[PDB]
């Protein structure tokens, strides 16, 4: 008890799980602010000035742009996935073994 | 009207701006907006209205625009890249000819 | 090109090669992964070996 409470990096392995999940949902967010060569970034403040057949030019550059945000999401958090997945196959190897 | 080498400015402010009234001052030869719908006007509000006037030829009107260059363009009235706004041009030989 | 259109084309080239840097980040992400397989279980038979 004595060495894991003074030695605050003890956990310092779990906590690093927690951390990358929640910096890449906050890097999700903050890329809704980019525009992807658009006039704007609020979708709503487009089809409000533009018509039908410029505001159609204007949304798919957003749309595709976001597209590929989110697949960025899951490609990596797929390869997070598979690291920890390698991680659990050896604790339960350790719980048989050991 | 005054003369394309000392254009007049005209400030708009605190008003209810009717953008049907004025399809009505000619033939309407020439209504080119930029950042902005011809027939959404009607459904938006500005923070600040400015209308500059001025005389030039026909063939003069084309360099009323964004990117343009020549005698008009860069020695008399000269517009920004980022430009907002619409042009409205009419044919007054009627007016101003001797 | 004038300024309104050179920057449309001047983003299609930034896209186009940031998606090239992309793809090699993630092939150097998979490829990592090996190697450190093959680390740990050097690492293993050092230890047993």
């Amino acid at each position: 008890q004595d060495s894991l409470s003074s030695t605050p990096s003890a956990l310092g392995k779990l906590q690093d799980v927690v951390n990358h999940n929640a910096q890449a949902l906050n890097t999700l967010v903050k890329q809704l602010s980019s525009k992807f060569g658009a006039i704007s970034s609020v979708l709503n403040d487009i089809f409000s000035r533009l018509d039908k057949p410029e505001a159609e030019v204007q949304i798919d550059r957003l749309i595709t742009g976001r597209l590929q945000s989110l697949q960025t999401y899951v490609t990596q958090q797929l390869i997070r996935a598979a690291e920890i997945r390698a991680s659990a196959n050896l604790a339960a190897t350790k719980m048989s073994e050991c | 009207f005054a003369s394309v080498y000392a254009w007049n400015r005209k400030r708009i402010s605190n008003c209810v701006a009717d953008y049907s009234v004025l399809y009505n001052l000619a033939p309407f030869f020439t209504f080119k907006c930029y950042g902005v719908s011809p027939t959404k006007l009607n459904d938006l509000c500005f923070t600040n209205v400015y209308a500059d006037s001025f005389v030039i030829r026909g063939d003069e009107v084309r360099q009323i625009a964004p990117g343009q260059t020549g005698n008009i363009a860069d020695y008399n009235y000269k517009l920004p890249d980022d430009f907002t706004g619409c042009v409205i041009a009419w044919n007054s030989n009627k007016l101003d000819s001797k």
